[PDB]
């Protein structure tokens, strides 16, 4: 899954 | 250690996210909330003034205050983050809040099996000689007296  | 004492009790952290049926117009993929709250039976608006969720600074109003519960943020995204998250009490002496850094994720790591997902944080709280009425403010949240510290 994305991460910012 | 006449007047020694040591007051512990808990939080819940916590959050839900949800893949959406339809990405956003924005692209938004994840719906979610992150919450903070007492375990089951256990009002911690005895002890708690405020709960600030810092959110991601593409959000919008990203320092978010609950001054009452529920304590909770609800937002659609596309990406998890780190959210500093604090607790402040009803009490004029230090410790006046807790920080806490949750990680907000949209998946765990290792396999993306559903479409939901549930974690649970429990936080033991230690406070050492609590102050009179913040003792009283602690145990009627659930807190217990423990060996003091």
């Amino acid at each position: 899954a994305a991460r910012k | 250690m006449d007047n020694q004492c040591t007051v512990q009790v808990r939080l819940e952290l916590g959050h839900r996210a949800q893949l959406r049926k339809k990405p956003t117009t924005e692209g938004f993929t994840h719906d979610w909330m992150v919450f903070v709250r007492g375990p089951e039976q256990c009002d911690i608006q005895h002890f708690v003034e405020k709960v600030v969720f810092w959110l991601h600074d593409s959000f919008p109003k990203p320092r978010r205050v609950c001054k009452e519960p529920p304590y909770k943020v609800e937002e659609s995204g596309y990406a998890g983050f780190i959210m500093p998250i604090e607790v402040h009490f009803k009490n004029k002496e230090e410790p006046r809040k807790v920080c806490f850094t949750y990680d907000l994720f949209l998946n765990l790591e290792g396999n993306p099996p559903v479409n939901h997902l549930r974690h649970l944080r429990c936080e033991k709280l230690t406070f050492n000689n609590p102050t009179t009425e913040f003792r009283y403010k602690l145990l009627r949240a659930g807190g217990v007296m423990v060996m003091p510290e």
